[PDB]
């Protein structure tokens, strides 16, 4: 028994927390990402990068803490602790936003490790690896939003900050500057996510309301046995119900569950494609035909042109505070605004 | 050289449900992207 | 409205090409 | 208590839940006092 | 920094408490696994 | 040899010494103490 | 004239719905 | 009966719980900082 | 039968028809290259390489021919602005026709390999069915790639036998194709040093030749052969897709950030040049040196080349376009005709004012004019009832130096405001908007389009890698799990997950 | 279905677990407390105290602008 | 299994199907070269990233 | 040249519609 | 009412030669009429 | 751009010729 196989045995033991070879990458990297985020949201400020308090130590709450993105002056520097910026000074590394790349990079490798874990466990137990394939969706989202978008932009500063209100800021920023709602790829993402939720709800309810009478209790949960060979609910009755209610119904269980995988995953992937576009400011910002007609015809108004106006207002009012490194100075009189407001 | 029948050839199938699903997908993609194609 | 001059042809082909792909495959099925 | 040598698991649960409620109450109280309270 | 001493001393107290209340059985287990 | 070069090489050395091969040593040691019985 | 294209795609989608309902493959138990 | 005390599970438990409790003590203390 | 998404798996175990489909794909790609070049040639405007270069015309493949030394047409012109050059056969037209003929020949070879699929070369002589020795094929192809890489570096790029490559000055004003010597020091790893590219190809080609020789001679370890399913061609597909998306990310990044292989004369400027005012800084330094001689403002600014000023215009940033704003940048602002010269804004009191330029992020941006020490002295107010800093009240006037408006001063507040809005975009240019019926909204450059396409394709190829790696490693359960599979998965029964020999 | 380790309910219902932890858990709680309450956290992480966001000479946001020399920049911000 | 002249010439190249070296073979050598490649990739990334600044050049269009 | 603006779409459809009719019929033959 | 299979249904065929002839006819009609469609 | 349409139809015709020759239905005696 060579040392490699002895290690393989130890790593793949049946214990409370399976480790596996993938655990070597997953657990330290996941721990770094999670502990870095908790440490930043508890203790670390964004005063020097954003001019914002972003930790419990400064009086922020769960909704307003964040591991904020680094200062825009660093471009896409990876901001290693030992790098030319912090130069091994941990306190400075915290103050310049080193925690953001720390968390982002360890999270990316922890995500890799987790998908490798999915593969490893699927191989060990003897099933098909469709869980890893499904997890590719969240991976695409994380790569596109947290890595690809800022890499296309001027710096990590424009990456989403790891915090609740930081994420909301990123969301509103994308609306105002990129008109992300108008983007057909975001639209397909929305459809995928809403359809996934719909499928989850409808499938759970359908199963729960076509159950077979397999027990005597009003509590129907105890009339199932994991080793039972037969279906626990009536696919035939479910199909008839949905055919008569909605017009169509699933008749193939395998297709149903594959569809439940396919919908949200496809949605995540399409929205990731859209975010890649936004990284290069390749927006679906405008419909030129309506823009031209409005520029010539002062009576032409659509909801599209109204949304354009909202975006203009948001940009002008938010940019000075959202981009403090720019030293934007917008005198009050240049701010766009409607009457009386 | 001789021309021998290839024994690797297999039929392809698209059932009616798959037809309806694909046709709906294509129609809704067209609905989605036509406005942007026109701009 | 002054729309992109390729809009109609792009939309028609975007729909028609996969439509005919599906139609061919469906119709020949069972051969 | 009702059995010697061990704590009932429900006693442990009640105590731990009271502690969790207490830490949450302290955080909610702190939302209104000291830093972050708008005053 | 005296602040470091006062922040670390509770950790050491907890560690030594756990050691003095678990060490016999922990050493038993360490020896058994060789 | 610049400061950034020196720190890069130090990063290599300290990543190995701190992470790669105390972890390899520990993994090998424990795998060889607790051995599966066939 | 782009209105014609929008109406066409919308009609195609609705027609697909009608056929998928009326002319569906019957679910059969066997 | 007579299970091992220290395990990989013990370490996974503590790796999380111990810094969690320390952080909670810190945040509790934060609650009484005055400006 | 096969579901639609599996049709191509019919060549999975048919090396002859796999070669056939690869040949057909290669023919299609080569034919696309030829036809794309022909189309671009049929519409390229060669007259004005200064204000209408290729990257303003949506030219996508033309820069790639020019990068490696094909810069002249049969029709007399060259993308370096010259005329009357004789490229020989290897002009844009010659290269495109070469790709078309290659496409045809590859098509014919594909047909032959489809029809005559059952060659004895493909069948294992030991047993009697089709078999490919994938490690040996890798050794062969790797040795070949190393040879070709070394030859490209040593003969083409150096000019030992070949044209060399496009190199340019840091400001994209004198780009041309020349031989490049390799740089063997650390500077070879500067992405903006072309000698680095030459040295890379020489050294990596030698490394590839040596690695191919090793892989032509040493068989895989049995451990590796089983773990990586080296008898499964899908393992090659998985690892190849991985390598390919790695390369695609790299090329998108080097296109977006700029480097020696993505010169601005061929692909346009980068967004980071606008961000940092790279060209603005250079122009200002040239003007200040002229002034340090004793030249007047007009003379100093008239020394500035129109091409350099054209780089300093936000409409040429690749980060200003839109996903559905299609076509050439000339379809946006129009075809640039001439520089209007540098405006200098002075308010009523003699203060000279700087108009704050539009950043890349902003689709719209307020007009703000600040003095030397960063205090707003004028603006264009949205609301006027409490306006205090308007161009009307501040008495802002503008005088132009160099360019079309050289020596002209404007005091009419409408004129001043329009020129302030122009200065927001950087250096000002007259445009012809009638040729393209240009719509007024900015397009992105080929740099932007290339980066977008390749970043998206790399992202999708990640999923392809995951899918095919999983199909390789889980081939045994692709049609479903074993109808047994009861106790192996049960918790705690076995000391090692899956291993039946353990408890 | 047990992978070998002692069940949690067993452990946390035992006397010895509680003799250990009625000490260890409060010790960590108060160590985190003291970490904050002694001011150590401010100095360790560089987080401003409520009186150090602005100084009698810097009334504006101390936004970093320098690409490599941030130690000097931070010290000049104070 | 049609024979061709070119097929006969190429035949020894496609004859060693499935033959392997028992055990781990050159896997250690492969691993060391993988580690060197990873270090090289980190170096050129950090240079391109401006996190590794060497003497003699600048990562800039001026070089 | 200023050609009829419907020329391309008319030509494409004039060819494509019967092309796909023939293709469908041919491919399904033998079913 | 019941849905009875219609016994009048017959297969349709287009042989390969007919395919080539029709495709050539369509291509040459397109060649002929495209110039007039463009005018 | 109408030139593209003319070239397309001409190429379609020529491609049809090539397939009708190379890939014809063999005449068979039976
Ligand atoms: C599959 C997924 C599986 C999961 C994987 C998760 C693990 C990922 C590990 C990889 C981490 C990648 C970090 C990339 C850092 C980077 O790129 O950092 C950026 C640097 C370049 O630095 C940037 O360069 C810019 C341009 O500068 C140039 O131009 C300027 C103006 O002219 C100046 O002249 C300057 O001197 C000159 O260098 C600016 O200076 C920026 O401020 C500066 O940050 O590139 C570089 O290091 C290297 C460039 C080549 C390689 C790029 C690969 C990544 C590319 C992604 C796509 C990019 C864009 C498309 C977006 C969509
Ligand atoms: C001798 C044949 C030949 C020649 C001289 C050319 C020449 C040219 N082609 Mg072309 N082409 C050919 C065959 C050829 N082609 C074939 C067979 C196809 C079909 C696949 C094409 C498809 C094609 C397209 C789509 C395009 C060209 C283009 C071009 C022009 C620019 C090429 C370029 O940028 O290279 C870029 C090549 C690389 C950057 C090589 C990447 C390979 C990676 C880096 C190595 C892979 C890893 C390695 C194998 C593993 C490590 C080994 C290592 C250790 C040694 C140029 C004039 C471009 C053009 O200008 O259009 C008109 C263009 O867009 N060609
Ligand atoms: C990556 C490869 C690539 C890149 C970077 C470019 C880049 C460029 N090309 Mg192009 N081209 C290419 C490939 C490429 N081309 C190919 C393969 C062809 C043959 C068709 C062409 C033929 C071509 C022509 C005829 C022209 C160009 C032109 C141009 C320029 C204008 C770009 C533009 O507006 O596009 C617009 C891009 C979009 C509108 C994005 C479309 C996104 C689609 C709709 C997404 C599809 C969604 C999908 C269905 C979702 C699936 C759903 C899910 C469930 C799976 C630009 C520099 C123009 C030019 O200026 O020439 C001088 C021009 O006239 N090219
Ligand atoms: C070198 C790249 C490469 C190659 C050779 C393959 C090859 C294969 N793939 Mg795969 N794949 C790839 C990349 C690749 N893939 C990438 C990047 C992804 C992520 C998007 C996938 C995701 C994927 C899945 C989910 C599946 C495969 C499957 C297959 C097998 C059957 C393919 C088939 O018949 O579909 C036929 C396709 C059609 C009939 C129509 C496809 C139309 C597409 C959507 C649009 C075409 C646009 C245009 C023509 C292509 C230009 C894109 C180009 C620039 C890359 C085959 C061996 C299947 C398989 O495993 O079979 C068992 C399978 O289920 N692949
Ligand atoms: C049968 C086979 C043919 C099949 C066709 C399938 C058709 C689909 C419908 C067309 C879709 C594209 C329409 C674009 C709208 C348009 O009018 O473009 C119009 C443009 C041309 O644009 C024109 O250009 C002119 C100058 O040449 C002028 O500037 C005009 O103003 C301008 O309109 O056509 C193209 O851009 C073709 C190239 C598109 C590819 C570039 C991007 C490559 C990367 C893409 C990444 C995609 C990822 C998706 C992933 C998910
Ligand atoms: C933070 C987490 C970190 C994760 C760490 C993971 C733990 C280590 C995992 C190692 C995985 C790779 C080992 C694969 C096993 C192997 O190849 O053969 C096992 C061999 C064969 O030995 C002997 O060989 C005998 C014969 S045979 O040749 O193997 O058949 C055989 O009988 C016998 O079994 C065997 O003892 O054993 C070894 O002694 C060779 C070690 C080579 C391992 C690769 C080293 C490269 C990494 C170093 C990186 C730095 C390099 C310098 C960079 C500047
Ligand atoms: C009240 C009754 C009247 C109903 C009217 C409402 C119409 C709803 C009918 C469903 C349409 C059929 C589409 C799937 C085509 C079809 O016939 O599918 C039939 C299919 C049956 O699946 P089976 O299990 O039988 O298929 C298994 C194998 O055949 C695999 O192919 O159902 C599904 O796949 C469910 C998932 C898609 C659900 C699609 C819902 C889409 C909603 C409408 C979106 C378009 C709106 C655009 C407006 C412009
Ligand atoms: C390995 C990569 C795979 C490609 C093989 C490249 C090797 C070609 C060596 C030729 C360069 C050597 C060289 O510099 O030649 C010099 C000669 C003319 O060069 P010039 O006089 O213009 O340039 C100055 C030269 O004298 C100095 O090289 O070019 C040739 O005639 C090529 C000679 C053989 C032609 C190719 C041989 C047959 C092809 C097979
Ligand atoms: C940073 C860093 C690092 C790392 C660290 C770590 C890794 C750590 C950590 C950490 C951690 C890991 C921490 C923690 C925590 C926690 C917390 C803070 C918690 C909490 C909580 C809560 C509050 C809860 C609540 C609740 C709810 C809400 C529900 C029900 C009830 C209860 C109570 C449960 C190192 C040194 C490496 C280096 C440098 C950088
Ligand atoms: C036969 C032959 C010949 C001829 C050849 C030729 C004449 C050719 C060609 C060719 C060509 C002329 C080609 C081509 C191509 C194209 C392609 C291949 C394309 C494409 C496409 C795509 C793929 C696209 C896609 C897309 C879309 C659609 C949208 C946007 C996005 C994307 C890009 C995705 C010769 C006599 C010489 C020789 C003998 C044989
Ligand atoms: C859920 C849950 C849990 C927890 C629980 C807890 C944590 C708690 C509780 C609770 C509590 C903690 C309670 C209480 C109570 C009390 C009461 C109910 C009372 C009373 C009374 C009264 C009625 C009063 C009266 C009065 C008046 C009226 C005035 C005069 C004086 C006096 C005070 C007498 C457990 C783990 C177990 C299980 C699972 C989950
Ligand atoms: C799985 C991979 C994990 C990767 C991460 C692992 C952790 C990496 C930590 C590496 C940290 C490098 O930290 C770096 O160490 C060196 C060497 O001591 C310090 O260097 C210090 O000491 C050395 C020598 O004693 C002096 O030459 C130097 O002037 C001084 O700064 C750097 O100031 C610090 O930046
Ligand atoms: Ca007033």
């Amino acid at each position: 028994r060579g040392w490699f196989d002895v290690l393989d045995d130890w790593l793949k033991r049946d214990r409370f927390v399976f480790i596996g070879w993938s655990g070597l990458l997953l657990f330290p990297c996941a721990f770094m990402a999670l502990g870095g985020w908790l440490t930043g949201t508890t203790f670390v400020t964004s005063w020097y990068t954003h001019g914002l308090a972003s930790s419990y130590l400064e009086g922020a709450n769960f909704l307003t803490v964040a591991v904020s993105s680094p200062a825009d002056a660093f471009g896409h520097s990876l901001l290693f602790l030992w790098g030319p910026e912090a130069q091994g000074n941990l306190t400075r590394w915290f103050q310049i936003g080193g925690l953001w790349p720390f968390v982002a990079l360890h999270g990316a490798f922890g995500l890799i490790g987790f998908m490798l874990r999915q593969f490893e466990i699927s191989r060990l137990v003897g099933i098909r690896p469709y869980n890893a394939i499904a997890f590719s969706g969240p991976i695409a989202v994380f790569v596109s939003v947290f890595l690809m978008y800022p890499l296309g932009q001027s710096s990590w500063f424009f990456a989403p900050s790891f915090g609740v209100a930081g994420i909301f800021r990123f969301i509103l920023f994308l609306q105002g500057f990129h008109n992300w709602t108008l983007n057909p790829f975001h639209m397909m993402g929305v459809a995928g996510i809403l359809g996934g939720a719909l499928l989850c709800a409808i499938h759970g309810a359908t199963v729960e309301n076509t159950l077979f009478e397999d027990g005597e209790d009003s509590n129907t949960f105890r009339a199932f046995e994991p080793t039972q060979a037969e279906e626990t609910y009536s696919m035939v009755t479910a199909n008839r119900f949905w055919s008569q209610i909605f017009g169509i119904a699933f008749s193939n269980k395998r297709w149903l569950h594959f569809f439940m995988l396919f919908v949200p995953v496809t949605g995540l992937w399409m929205s990731s494609v859209g975010i890649v576009g936004l990284a290069l400011n390749l927006r679906a910002y405008d419909f030129v035909s309506q823009e031209l007609r409005a520029a010539e015809d002062p009576e032409f108004e659509t909801f599209y042109t109204k949304n354009i106006l909202l975006n203009e207002g948001m940009r002008a009012w938010m940019a000075p505070q959202d981009q403090p490194h720019e030293n934007f100075i917008f005198p009050e009189e240049v701010l766009p605004r409607g009457n009386a407001l | 050289m001789d021309r021998n029948s290839n024994p690797n050839r297999q039929p392809v199938e698209l059932n009616r449900t798959s037809l309806y699903l694909g046709l709906l997908l294509v129609a809704v993609l067209g609905i989605l992207f036509s406005s942007y194609f026109f701009n | 409205m002054q729309v992109n001059n390729l809009g109609f042809i792009a939309s028609i082909l975007f729909v028609l090409v996969p439509t005919v792909f599906l139609l061919i495959l469906f119709i020949q099925t069972g051969k | 208590m009702f059995a010697e040598g061990r704590i009932p698991l429900w006693v442990v649960g009640v105590v731990a839940g009271i502690g969790a409620i207490g830490v949450l109450g302290l955080f909610f109280y702190g939302a209104y006092a000291g830093l972050g309270s708008s005053m | 920094d005296w602040r470091v001493i006062v922040v670390v001393s509770p950790l050491l107290i907890a560690a030594t408490w756990a050691a003095i209340n678990i060490g016999a059985a922990a050493i038993r287990q360490l020896q058994d696994v060789l | 040899m610049t400061p950034s070069l020196a720190n890069f090489l130090w990063s290599l050395v300290l990543g190995a010494a701190i992470v790669l091969i105390p972890a390899t040593v520990g993994l090998i040691f424990i795998s060889q103490k607790d051995k599966i019985t066939r | 004239m782009e209105s014609v294209a929008y109406i066409l795609v919308l009609t195609m989608a609705l027609a697909v719905l009608f056929f998928a309902i009326a002319f569906r493959e019957p679910p059969r138990i066997e | 009966v007579t299970y091992p005390i220290f395990t990989v599970r013990w370490l996974a438990v503590h790796t999380l719980a111990v810094p969690s409790v320390f952080f909670v003590g810190a945040i509790a203390a934060m609650q009484f900082i005055q400006r | 039968g096969l579901p639609w998404y599996r049709v191509h798996t019919v060549v999975l175990n048919d090396p002859g028809r796999l070669i056939s489909v690869h040949l057909m794909h290669t023919a299609l790609v080569a034919g696309w290259a030829g036809s794309m070049a022909l189309y671009e040639l049929a519409i390229f405007d060669s007259s004005d390489a200064v204000l209408n270069p290729m990257w303003r015309q949506g030219m996508f493949v033309l820069p790639f021919m020019a990068r490696l030394g094909v810069t002249s047409s049969w029709n007399g012109w060259s993308v370096t602005g010259e005329t009357g050059l004789d490229p020989g056969f290897w002009s844009f037209e010659g290269v495109a026709a070469a790709h078309i003929v290659l496409s045809g020949l590859l098509f014919l070879a594909a047909v032959w390999h489809w029809v005559f699929w059952d060659l004895e070369l493909f069948v294992d002589p030991r047993t009697g069915e089709s078999a490919l020795d994938l490690p040996k094929m890798f050794g062969i192809h790797l040795f070949l790639s190393g040879l070709l890489c070394f030859g490209f570096g040593a003969f083409h790029l150096t000019g030992v036998w070949g044209p060399g490559m496009w190199v340019s000055d840091p400001y994209g004003l004198t780009g041309h194709v020349q031989p490049v010597a390799p740089e063997w020091g650390p500077a070879g790893f500067n992405p903006f040093n072309p000698g680095g590219v030459v040295a890379h190809h020489i050294a990596a080609g030698i490394v590839g030749i040596i690695a191919g020789l090793f892989h032509l001679t040493v068989r895989p370890p049995e451990r590796l052969y089983k773990a990586l399913r080296m008898g499964n061609i899908e393992t090659v597909l998985s690892s190849s897709i991985a390598a390919v998306f790695f390369a695609a990310f790299v090329v998108a990044g080097t296109m977006w950030y700029g480097n020696a292989t993505t010169p601005i004369e061929l692909f346009g400027p980068t967004r980071y040049q606008w961000d940092k005012g790279y060209f603005q800084e250079e122009i200002q330094r040239r003007v200040d040196s002229q002034l340090a001689e004793g030249a007047s403002l007009s003379e100093a600014w008239s020394t500035i080349p129109e091409k350099l000023a054209f780089y300093d215009y936000v409409g040429n940033s690749p980060a200003k376009g839109g996903l559905f704003r299609t076509g050439a940048m000339n379809s946006g602002d129009g075809i640039a005709q001439e520089w209007i010269g540098h405006p200098i804004f002075k308010d009523k009191e003699g203060r000279e004012l700087e108009v704050r330029r539009m950043p890349n992020f902003f689709e719209t941006f307020p007009v703000i004019m600040t003095d030397a020490d960063g205090v707003v002295r004028a603006d264009i107010p949205f609301r006027r009832s409490e306006s205090k800093f308007s161009v009307e009240q501040t008495g802002v006037t503008v005088s132009f130096y160099g360019g079309a408006l050289d020596g002209q001063t404007f005091s009419n507040p409408s004129d001043v405001k329009k020129f302030a809005r122009k200065a927001q975009l950087g250096e000002g240019f007259d445009f012809d908007t009638e040729t393209f019926n240009s719509d007024g909204v900015f397009r992105t450059s080929p740099r932007g389009w290339f980066t977008f396409g390749h970043a998206v394709f790399a992202l999708l190829f990640f999923f392809g890698h995951i899918w095919h790696g999983s199909r390789t490693l889980f081939r045994d359960v692709f049609a479903g799990v074993d109808p047994g599979l009861e106790e192996q998965v049960e918790f705690g029964v076995f000391a090692k997950v899956g291993d039946l020999s353990t408890r | 279905g047990t992978t070998g380790e002692r069940p949690f309910s067993d452990i946390v219902t035992s006397i010895r677990y509680w003799v250990i932890h009625s000490i260890t858990i409060p010790m960590l709680f108060i160590a985190g407390w003291l970490f904050v309450s002694t001011g150590l956290a401010y100095d360790a992480f560089g987080t401003p105290r409520p009186d150090e966001y602005f100084t009698q000479t810097r009334q504006e946001l101390p936004i970093l602008q320098e690409r490599y020399d941030i130690n000097q920049e931070i010290q000049e911000f104070n | 299994a049609q024979r061709t002249r070119l097929g006969d010439i190429l035949r020894p190249l496609n004859s060693e199907y499935g033959k392997v070296v028992p055990g781990w073979g050159t896997t250690p050598v492969m691993g060391v070269f993988m580690a060197l490649f990873l270090v090289f990739l980190l170096i050129i990334l950090q240079i391109y990233n401006s996190s590794l600044i060497l003497e003699g050049f600048s990562v800039d269009w001026a070089g």
